[PDB]
């Protein structure tokens, strides 16, 4: 968890810069995005724990 | 209300620490976690640091008390933020109770060792013994030597920025 913030921090804009450009690698780079929303924060998520919280009537 | 957001881990096996006064056998245990270099749990540092807010603020700039002629007080200065001192003088002139009415003279984020760790215990023991244990402000003690000695840096490498605002 300490090594994957540090990491992050100083280079997310490559991951994101990789979704972008990268057509075959953003199925496996979108899990190591990591963000803030509404329910997580001064903390970030992992899309896959916002999923893992979604109500059964949110569809997206 | 970010305590009331849950999001509760106790990766630390800790005890609920209430907003009523903690329990002195977790504070025995804190010191424990100080042996072993283990910390708080998020939820239960940030429900402290808003009691520690709402108790300190109220508390008179200068503090005046009345030492009875048959009480005696244990007077204590700059701790440059090591517990380990501490520690021992809790263990050996009486733990911080109200039968050792301590006042601190400040200079714990003076330097950053433990100074987290010895803040959060002070403020623990705040809680439990008010009027008996008594804490000043230090003279190195700023946000401009907070950042000089890495205090921030210890905030900021073990929590997201909003608790050094909260800590400040
Ligand atoms: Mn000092």
């Amino acid at each position: 968890k300490e090594n994957y913030k540090k990491f992050y921090e100083a280079f997310s804009k490559n991951l994101k810069l990789g979704i972008h450009e990268d057509s075959t690698n953003r199925r496996r780079l979108s899990e190591l995005l990591r963000y803030h929303t509404s329910q997580s924060g001064d903390e970030m998520t992992s899309l896959s724990e916002y999923v893992s919280r979604m109500k059964e009537t949110q569809k997206s | 209300l970010d305590i009331e957001s849950m999001t509760i881990e106790d990766e630390y096996s800790g005890p609920k620490l209430e907003d009523g006064k903690v329990t002195i056998s977790f504070m025995k245990e804190l010191m424990q976690w100080y042996k072993d270099q283990k910390k708080l749990h998020r939820k239960c540092a940030y429900q402290i640091l808003v009691q520690v807010k709402e108790v300190l603020s109220k508390l008179s700039t200068l503090v005046e008390t009345t030492l009875k002629e048959t009480e005696k007080i244990t007077v204590c200065g700059d701790t440059h933020g090591q517990f380990y001192d501490l520690l021992n003088i809790f263990e050996l002139n009486g733990l911080p109770s109200e039968t050792n009415p301590y006042i601190f003279n400040g200079d714990f984020v003076d330097r950053g060792s433990f100074s987290v760790e010895v803040i959060l215990t002070l403020f623990g023991f705040k809680l439990l013994y008010p009027d008996h244990f008594h804490l000043l402000r230090g003279n190195a003690e700023t946000d401009n030597m907070n950042q000089i000695y890495g205090f921030e840096g210890e905030v900021k490498a073990k929590y997201t920025a909003q608790m050094y605002e909260l800590f400040s």
